């Protein structure tokens, strides 16, 4: 079976009784300092500390002066010259908001178009590039150091419908974006014109020029199917050179561009073959906004359904289809998971639901 | 398709 069981050893619920969206540990605390984690719901971010006996101590939160905003989503980073982690928070109404998660202060803010952002990213080798998916149809991409919009991935061979969920792969060389009209996109960024233009956002600032920052305006995916689901694509990873996708229909789709012995560097924009390589379904998931997570080595996968119900693929087997999976339940665990994040040790697995609980599993 | 137990 599953290499990796766990235990729930605490539960707790936010004062609100909205949904949470989103949970992400912050995986670049220091040595020695406790696990934390972030959650987003209703109009705030919180923060919570990981202690032993599954304690989970309540720290503080950032409640945004608008009753409106509705916060969907987060991601760590850290200050390039400090050390210090950074928290990226954003939602219904379209801004990006950078937390000190020390004092909770915004930082600073970026505007869009101004319409709900459903999912944030930063760069795996550059913590500036933050990428934002929204509501607009639209993928920006931001340079957090100078407060740059490097680029925006859209037009009309762009996304038709709201853009979802969206991953660099592990050089941040290429993004994969999936959204409401049923498509996996791929926009390429080790472009020349791409790679010049992040090097010009770092070069840029204001009060040493007259011009305006241009962004690049990136009309053109590098690939793109609407073959692997039939529903709204709500969440997408790379593994590898490999994609796991999946949509509102219990099933989380391991695929790939082309056919079996295409490289994915040589695939190009008229490309119209995909390659199912396997396929992990479950049951009871059929809302969207669902999103499934993988701990930093990607060994595992976790996922929580629409009545409380955990799943966890071990990915650590030879093919992509081999992979063991196991359930996590608990009886008064009822409400819907919205997402999943493990720990960076992969100690820990924090699953937030619909009723506002969290839930936290530990593993033996 | 619904974001929750019918929605919209």
């Amino acid at each position: 079976k599953c290499k990796y069981s766990f235990k729930c050893v605490n539960s707790l619920k936010e004062d609100h009784n909205q949904p949470l969206f989103g949970v992400q540990f912050n995986w670049h605390s220091k040595e020695g300092d406790p696990l934390v984690f972030a959650t987003v719901g209703s109009n705030r971010v919180t923060l919570y500390e990981c202690h032993s006996q599954g304690e989970i101590r309540l720290l503080q939160s950032y409640v945004d002066a608008d009753a409106d905003e509705n916060f969907y989503t987060c991601a760590w980073t850290y200050d390039s010259n400090t050390s210090h982690p950074l928290l990226a928070v954003a939602g219904s109404r379209g801004i990006i908001r950078i937390i000190n998660p020390i004092t909770m202060q915004c930082i600073k803010h970026y505007v869009g178009h101004g319409n709900a952002i459903n999912e944030l990213k930063f760069h795996p080798r550059d913590p500036n590039l933050l990428l934002s998916v929204s509501k607009d149809h639209a993928l920006r991409l931001w340079n957090i150091q100078t407060d740059t919009l490097v680029a925006i991935f859209g037009g009309v061979e762009g996304h038709r419908d709201e853009v979802l969920s969206a991953d660099y792969d592990l050089l941040g060389e290429k993004i994969m974006s999936c959204g409401m009209d049923h498509s996996l996109k791929l926009w390429r960024i080790n472009s020349k014109r791409m790679m010049n233009a992040i090097k010009e956002s770092y070069d840029y600032n204001p009060n040493k020029t007259n011009r305006p920052f241009i962004s690049q305006k990136i009309h053109f995916p590098d690939f793109s199917t609407r073959d692997i689901h039939r529903n709204y694509v709500d969440c997408v990873r790379w593994l590898g050179d490999l994609i796991l996708s999946k949509s509102c229909e219990n099933a989380i789709v391991c695929w790939k561009p082309g056919k079996m012995e295409d490289d994915i560097d040589k695939i190009k924009p008229s490309e119209s073959n995909v390659t199912i390589l396997g396929r992990f379904d479950y049951s009871q998931c059929d809302i969207w906004y669902m999103r499934f997570s993988t701990d930093f080595w990607q060994k595992m996968l976790a996922l929580g359904n629409q009545v409380g119900k955990l799943y966890v693929w071990d990915l650590e087997v030879e093919d992509p289809h081999k992979a063991k999976c196991t359930t996590l339940t608990h009886h008064k665990c009822g409400a819907a998971i919205r997402q999943t994040s493990f720990s960076r040790d992969s100690s820990i697995l924090i699953a937030v639901c619909d009723d506002a609980s969290i839930w936290r599993w530990d593993r033996l | 398709a619904r974001k929750s137990a019918g929605a919209a």
